[PDB]
């Protein structure tokens, strides 16, 4: 705002506002899952066993 | 982001699997673990004979 009156009277009036704003989110999930299974024999009783 | 990776193996003789080994490898160690892939037989009545 400027204002200048009868050529002598002088008056000045800046404002200035400012916001700024951030915001940062990162989710992060793994999930890993690991399954062995080894058969290797299969061992019976033999039908004449005691 | 969504990555999803399923691994499966499923091996009938040869060495016990693990996921870093080589076709090579595998074919290699096959020189004492053999198994059963197929099989054809007779009924059991027929090997009582006189
Ligand atoms: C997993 O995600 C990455 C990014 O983090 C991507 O480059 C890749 O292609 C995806 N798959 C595998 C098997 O890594």
């Amino acid at each position: 705002t400027e204002l200048a009156l009868f050529s002598r009277v002088n008056g000045k009036f800046s404002t200035e506002f400012q916001r700024m704003k951030t915001l940062q989110v990162k989710d992060q999930a793994v999930t890993t899952r690991v399954q062995v299974r080894n058969r290797i024999y299969t061992v019976k009783t033999t039908p004449t066993s005691e | 982001l969504s990555n999803r990776t399923n691994s499966r193996v499923q091996s009938f003789g040869g060495v016990p699997f693990y996921p870093g080994i080589t076709l090579e490898t595998w074919q290699k160690g096959i020189t004492n673990h053999l198994v059963a892939i197929d099989r054809a037989g007779l009924p059991l009545h027929f090997f009582i004979k006189p």
